[PDB]
């Protein structure tokens, strides 16, 4: 069964690819090869960026696919069928979209989570580590489900910090506390 | 003083804990946001946008949960986080809302200091069943003679005020509120009505004048004024009748009897129209979403006369529907007509004709209730209706150059006087005890002879005369509420005495 | 983007699995979704327009729309026992009634 | 009573704008830095209680 | 139980879509129950949209639902309780005792859906039903096992008309009755519950000769649609399985039409003419066809219809106009004339009026009446401008007779002793034919016009003539 | 750092920009795209997310190359205000369109602002005399009020207003704002000249009027935010200068109409008769930011160009909600030749009351309404049969009403040029007397022709002598 539905469109494509290759039990290989073909698509810069946008036939599109699978042997067989589908649907524009989505599904299979501790300033490494530790200590990180912690700088939340991951947040920024303080003193 | 209060307010801010659920705004604008996340989420929940905006949630989609803002767009921005309030929409409800103007949320917009609320309630509450009801046995008389006699209003009952916009449309309702001062001044809780005037879609200036008028007639001291001014959000406007309703339910629950004016209910429909069209629901007839009927029906059926077991607490309703073009064939008026228990059509032509009230009695009915009026007044106005109906028929016949016979002109002459008798100036409620005499005189044709011009003079003077001599008689009408033989005779003699002089 | 039964995940997963066609879309059909008495069938490539088709629910239908990705059958009976993935045999006979 | 009440409100909004001035005073400081350390340890206390 | 579990995917009003898991997909027209602190929310499966997602319609308010909420499937169309243990209690949309009569059901339940009996099943009828209401008896006689149809507009005292029928006909009839209210007020509800307790039809001691199924307008549009089906199945159980004569009463079928129109839009069906559902004809048809007197019991249905703003050209009344056997129009004008019954005589057509069915005499009397009334209406314009001048003396006598007849049709209702005060008259059908015959002959042209007004039979008319004479 | 973007789309005058950096836009911000035609000002109106705004563009969008550099100027468009607004006619941005060079300003204020609070409201009703008999008699205006006109298609919608400007605003000393949304340019130049001539604009001196003028040529989007610009100028006078203002708006139908144009392009499923589904909110915002508050009393005058001459259309309908007086003027009464063309049974004011204009005025008005209502009632009979076939008692009423109808036409001073008939400004005190006399039938004894197009009752008498010759 799906590793929890991602989007409705394009991630239905990813979901299908995923569940089909999950039952083939060859997801890491598929993902890696998809990364590799994605890399050689990107590293074909003219007409591997500028022929992601349709402008040519079904038959000509198919021959672009054929050149792509000529570029490296092996690409699973499920992602070789995925290329067929995309050629038939004449949409390579959402190819890297599917790649990213398949990546999300893949790293969901890994259980590798991504988080963020948004601040309005670059944060200490001690804070990064202590929070990563804290998050692992808590059941917020599943354990078997990994974590990345990304500080981003956003002046938006003036000072403070907000820890974010999953659908669980704790927001102890200064801007938000000020918002409530101001508001309560607007009474 | 002010320092101590401020110190209390700051002191009342302190600490917090981990906020469950988040989601990031994406597309947003119009007043309708769509956020990604919020996997757990109750429907109709209130969700706090990090901008400061609070928004109810009307669409839960397997994509992007659609949270309708109750605040300005400008505050909101892309990728903001929203953290769920965790409460389905709810209102503070209490006694303190008496003597308060409050906005939809329930904050005083007259700023007479924060409300004293005895509870909170939920904005969507389903109508009381068949089981908790009693049949309407308690009149509520508006003090407008045409209304009391012709379209009797009883507690519980939903009675629809319908007619062309702001042709004193508000004023008809305000008169009712003013006559409910008479009971208010009095005693016995169940013989008192508290009054909730709900103002949706009206300009701040009209509303401000209205609250001023209520303070002027010193009828502000038992009113709740729920307001959603014209500027205010279409979502807040949609929510506004339903949050008024809950405040009313607090009375209903208390066993208290009260009356809720939903003016204009028509503006709720406009609000729901907007709301739906920016939630991109398929638009119904005339672009009002089809479940507008459902919306209005669920709202209106919450007012009821409860069972004796359930404390009798009668919330009474008066919807007010603006009739654009005066054609009720429009989808929203048609819908409302079915829902309501009576219709009180007002006609513009009759306003111009100088019948003020301008209520067209041919189109006005109270389809249920007749123990919704005073027994005395029922007896006297027994043939008031018949005479008026005959007057209407005869007058119709008279048109197009038909030379009337004397018998028809007896009716016509009698009929004309009744019409003059009905008229009442805006903001001039009357006491029912002194409306019974006036109708007695008219129906017993004592005014038929009296010259058309000086009918108003007769009315004024007659009342003065009854105040002078037969003030004993008036006291009895108040006390017994059905005319006895003695009263009928006394009244007959008195009326006869005043025909000349 | 375009709506085609390549969107339909069960169809799509099979296509990815290198399983397709082959007397599934001959005359042979399979319901994708049935709502409103308007079954939308993937297959029936041999269908003649407005032709009578017999479901495995047994309901008979006609095919007014030969949409480029589905054949929009109109069911002549209730949806009570009609549900997704129904095999749809193609009766192969244009609307005809006994005459005599 | 009316003017007295009006004056209580007027005083409150005047002293309100002084709170805004105090907010501007707070946000300049490298308390802007030092209280972030406080938030850091506070979140440590919070998430460990989870 | 089968693990047919779906997680809600979209709460968008009444429409709630569910995502059942692979290989366990429900069937269209199944019934889903979702455990909630609101008891069990019932969702009726109404479409498959493929990909293991159904789009279902709610039977209860969709506020406070959770996106992803586990949904058990009880399968097939909602199964109500049936019996003679359904006699005398208020049964809600999903069947629950909304009068706290505790467990309802005899030994059986039946589905809300049922198929309409086939052509072969149909068995012709042509009986007679005397209502005592003079206008009905003379100018449009009903027939037992019929499909009587009370077309009228808003607030034609629609309930009041029906109440008179219940007061007389129901108590009189041995057959069970079912009073089903689709989208009617709880004000009306409390009155009806009380009133029929009083008339004893609902005997709270012994068995009630009537059941109640009150569906009210406060119930969601989805629930409003399936109030009708529930009531219908109770009637079917009586009709078929108990074999009994039934005397069904349903209210108001515009609410059924309207309800279907509303959820049509929500179901995503592109609106048809005057915003009604494109499935209007067939949805009506399924209800109407289901109700019929076959080889099994005789359902004597009286079906209320609300004609929005008295516009009969509107498709919703007009479509219903065909489907009912014995149409009656209760017009505003006639109400305004003060005539209660408000029946508009020239606009009330019945297939049961014939010179064979009720015989030549009945027919002939009524034919003369119809012509007379039509003459009066045609002449009204002449009277308006020309007046009594170049209008015949003979015509004038006919006009005078028509005014007498118009008010001879006026006779009070017993259930309008509270909506009037004069007690109604159940005047024997044969007696009415005779009494009206007398009028036409002009045998009572010495009787005041107002001495025909709001009184019973000829004996009463004479008595009121004497009363007025004094 | 510069919130640069490229123009992803240019779908009509609803350009969409795609901001590169993840620095956020904000709704109702303003953006400057520098063009070799000078800058173009756009206003962020939707966020479509993923750093793609969709922006209303005030001025024309011709020439734009898809992928055009943007810079975000931040926040709504800022007008320039001061006393220097007075005696200047300004573009939406605020640049002098009368080319009177740089407008020195103190405060530059955002076009958008929030409606003042319910608490701040203050209500009053000081009877303003217009010197127009029909206005005074039927529905007198009052200070701070919101006055309303529902003039038909080119019924001299502007002309009615011009007479009002000529009378009331030269009798007003405080500040006054003229805002003309999508008005015909040539008429605007005439107005500008007339104002300069009548010294209301004195370019050498100071002007007690300021003006914002929006040509009917101008692109729809500009016209949409012309109102908000003017509304700010009014607020500056109301608030910052404190002085009692006046405001004239013509046509607020253009405000609605413009909105209807943009909405579809914006991405909205439109409501009936094509009207924007945001009609109620937009109208609401505009009309609640115009109000008499403790800060200042702003008498406002709003003109509605009734579209297709149907007043049941949703745009007129929502206007009726937000006014304290209305004086619907209709094409039919214009066709009858009655100038002014105000419908006398379709005028109302909350300022007509027996406790306002006194019992005598109210009584006078009652009779006027009754007579006219009768007169309208007998229009059928009058046509079908002869007027002699009318009942004799009624025939007197009809004759009186026929006179009343003619009497109500009063020559106007700005119309005096066009009609050729010298204008008449009749005192309010005079008006009550004049109609009172007619109601007592005193001067009902002389022709309808005498009553037609003349001033006061005395003038009718003199005109009877003239007519007699």
């Amino acid at each position: 069964p799906p590793p929890v539905r991602l989007f409705g469109v394009e991630g239905t494509y990813a979901t299908a690819l995923y569940q089909a290759a999950a039952k083939n039990s060859s997801i890491d290989a598929a993902f890696q090869s998809l990364q590799k073909v994605e890399s050689t698509v990107k590293k074909n810069p003219k007409l591997g960026h500028l022929l992601l946008n349709p402008a040519l036939s079904l038959k000509d599109r198919n021959s672009v696919i054929d050149a792509i699978v000529e570029t490296h042997k092996n690409l699973d067989g499920y992602v070789v069928n995925l290329l067929k589908v995309l050629s038939e649907n004449n949409r390579l524009g959402c190819f890297e979209k599917i790649a990213s989505d398949f990546g999300v599904l893949n790293d969901a299979h890994n259980g590798l989570l991504k988080g963020t501790v948004t601040s309005a300033e670059p944060l200490d490494p001690k804070s990064f580590k202590r929070i990563e530790k804290a998050l692992s200590a808590s059941k917020l990180v599943g354990q078997g489900k990994s974590l990345k912690l990304e500080n981003v700088v956003k002046p938006e939340i003036k000072g403070g910090l907000i820890v974010e991951l999953g659908d669980k947040t704790v927001d102890l920024s200064i801007s938000t506390k000020i918002q409530k303080l101001n508001k309560v003193l607007e009474d | 003083e002010v320092s101590s209060i401020l110190e209390e307010r700051i002191k009342g801010v302190s600490d917090e804990a981990n906020l469950n659920e988040t989601g990031r705004v994406l597309a947003v604008g119009d007043g309708i946001a769509r956020v990604f996340g919020l996997n757990n989420i109750q429907a109709e929940e209130l969700v706090e946008f990090s901008s400061g905006v609070k928004g109810m949630a009307l669409n839960l989609e397997p994509g992007q949960v659609g949270i309708v803002l109750f605040g300005s767009d400008r505050l909101v921005k892309e990728g903001e986080l929203v953290k769920r309030t965790g409460n389905i929409v709810d209102v503070p409800v209490g006694p303190g809302l008496l003597g308060r103007v409050v906005d939809a949320l329930g904050n005083p917009i007259d700023g007479k200091g924060p409300i004293d609320a005895a509870g909170r309630s939920r904005a969507q509450v389903k109508a009381p069943g068949i089981l908790p009801r009693r049949s309407v046995h308690e009149p509520v008389q508006t003090g407008l003679k045409a209304v009391d006699a012709l379209v009797p209003i009883g507690r519980g009952q939903r009675e629809l005020i319908i007619g062309d916009r702001q042709t004193g449309k508000t004023a008809v309702a305000l008169d009712t509120i003013l006559n409910q001062k008479r009971w208010n001044n009095g005693s016995d809780e169940s013989k008192k009505l508290y009054c909730v005037y709900v103002a949706v879609g009206q300009k701040r200036s009209t509303v401000a004048q209205l609250v001023q008028t209520l303070e002027q007639h010193d009828a502000m001291k038992y009113s709740i004024i729920v307001a959603a001014t014209a500027s205010e959000a279409a979502p807040l406007q949609y929510l506004a009748p339903f949050t008024a309703a809950s405040i009313g339910e607090w009375f209903r629950d208390n066993g208290k009897h009260a009356l809720i004016v939903y003016d204009d209910l028509s503006k709720q429909a406009v609000a729901y129209r907007q709301l739906s069209l920016l939630l991109r629901r398929p638009p119904g007839r005339e672009a009002y979403p089809g479940d507008v009927f459902y919306l209005h029906s669920r709202l209106l059926e919450r007012a009821a006369k409860l069972s004796e077991k359930e404390g009798s607490g009668s919330l009474t309703a008066l919807p007010v529907i603006e009739t654009q073009g005066g054609d009720v064939s429009a989808y929203i008026p048609t819908n409302v007509i079915s829902i309501t228990d009576g219709q009180i059509f007002l006609e513009a032509e009759l306003f111009y004709k100088g019948i003020r009230p301008a209520i067209n009695v041919g189109l006005s009915v109270s389809r249920v209730g007749s123990a919704a009026q005073v027994k005395a007044l029922k007896q006297v106005a027994g043939s008031l209706k018949l005479f008026l109906a005959q007057y209407r028929e005869v007058a119709a016949f008279a048109q197009f150059g038909s030379d009337l016979d004397a018998s028809t002109k007896q009716t016509l002459v009698r009929g004309e006087r009744l019409t003059q008798l009905l008229k009442q100036n805006q903001y001039s409620p009357l006491a029912t005890e002194e409306q019974v005499p006036l109708i007695y005189a008219g129906v017993n044709g004592h005014l038929d002879g009296i010259e058309l011009s000086r009918i108003g003079e007769f009315e004024s003077s007659f009342l003065s005369y009854l105040k002078s001599n037969h003030n004993e008689l008036l006291t009895e009408i108040r006390e017994k509420g059905e005319l006895s033989k003695e009263l009928l005779a006394s009244l007959k003699s008195a009326t006869e005495s005043f025909v000349a002089t | 983007t375009k709506a085609q039964p390549t969107e339909v995940s069960s169809i799509l997963e099979e296509r990815i699995k290198g399983v397709s066609d082959e007397a599934n879309l001959n005359e042979t059909g399979r319901v994708l979704a049935v709502g409103d008495g308007i079954a939308r069938v993937f297959g029936l490539n041999n269908i003649q327009a407005e032709e009578l088709v017999e479901f495995s629910s047994g309901v008979k239908g006609m095919a007014l729309n030969l949409e480029p990705g589905q054949v929009g059958i109109v069911l002549f009976g209730s949806d009570r026992l009609v549900k997704e993935g129904e095999l749809v045999k193609r009766t192969g006979n244009i609307v005809d009634v006994p005459v005599g | 009573v009316r003017y007295e009440a009006s004056l209580r409100q007027l005083e409150q909004r005047q002293l309100a704008k002084s709170v805004i001035s105090r907010v501007q005073s707070e946000l300049g400081n490298p308390k802007f830095q030092e209280k972030v350390l406080q938030q850091s340890i506070s979140e440590i206390e919070q998430l460990l209680s989870k | 139980s089968t693990p047919i579990t779906g997680k809600v995917t979209a709460v968008i009003g009444a429409i709630v879509d569910v995502h059942f898991e692979q290989s366990e997909l429900p069937a269209i027209l199944n019934a889903l129950e979702i455990k909630t602190p609101q008891g069990k929310l019932v969702l009726e499966v109404a479409q498959h949209l493929g990909e293991n997602t159904v789009r279902t319609i709610a039977m209860d308010g969709t506020e406070g639902l959770v996106r992803g909420e586990k949904v058990l499937d009880t399968g097939g169309p909602i199964s109500v309780p049936v019996g003679r243990e359904t006699l005398g209690r208020i049964i809600n949309v999903i069947g629950e005792p909304i009068d706290e009569r505790g467990p309802i059901k005899s030994k059986l339940r039946k589905p809300i859906h049922a198929d309409p009996p086939s052509f072969a099943e149909q068995s012709t009828s042509a009986e007679i039903l005397e209502t005592g209401i003079k206008v009905v008896d003379l100018l449009a006689p009903y027939a037992r096992g019929g499909k009587i149809g009370l077309f009228g507009g808003a607030g034609v005292g629609k309930t009041v008309f029906i109440q008179e029928l219940i007061n007389n006909i129901a108590k009189a009839h041995g057959g069970f009755s079912v009073f089903t209210g689709v989208g009617e007020r709880t004000r009306e509800g409390n009155d009806l519950y009380r009133e029929m307790k009083e008339t004893g039809v609902i005997n709270l001691e012994g068995e009630s000769k009537v059941a109640l199924v009150f569906g009210q307008m406060n119930e969601p549009p989805g629930a409003r649609a399936r109030v009708a089906l529930t009531g219908l199945t109770i009637a079917e159980y009586f009709r078929d399985e108990e074999g009994q004569d039934v005397l069904l009463f349903i209210d108001n079928i515009f609410r059924f039409t309207q309800a279907g129109s509303e959820v049509s839009a929500l179901l995503g069906r592109i609106p048809s003419a005057v915003g009604y559902q494109p499935t209007l004809a067939t949805d009506m048809g399924l209800l109407q066809e289901r109700i019929t007197t076959t080889k099994k019991g005789s359902v004597t249905s009286v079906q209320a219809v609300y004609v929005p703003a008295d516009d009969l050209t509107d498709p919703a009344p007009a479509t219903t106009f065909a489907h009912l056997d014995a149409t009656t129009v209760l017009s505003r004008g006639i109400s305004e004339l003060g005539i209660y019954p408000a029946v508009d005589p020239l606009d009330s057509k019945s297939r049961l009026l014939d010179a064979a069915v009720v015989g030549q005499e009945h027919y002939d009397v009524a034919s003369k009446v119809q012509e007379t009334l039509q003459t009066y209406k045609s002449l009204q314009d002449i009277i308006a401008i020309l007046g009594m001048d170049e209008l015949s003396e003979q015509d004038k006598l006919t006009v005078e007779r028509a005014r007498k007849i118009q008010r001879f049709l006026s006779q009070p209702f017993a259930v309008a002793e509270v909506f009037t005060g004069i007690p109604g008259k159940l005047v024997r059908l044969k007696d009415t034919v005779a009494s009206f015959k007398a009028v036409l002959e002009g045998k009572y042209d010495n009787i005041p016009e107002h001495a025909f007004y709001m009184v019973g039979g000829i004996e009463d008319v004479v008595a009121k003539a004497e009363k007025l004479a004094a």
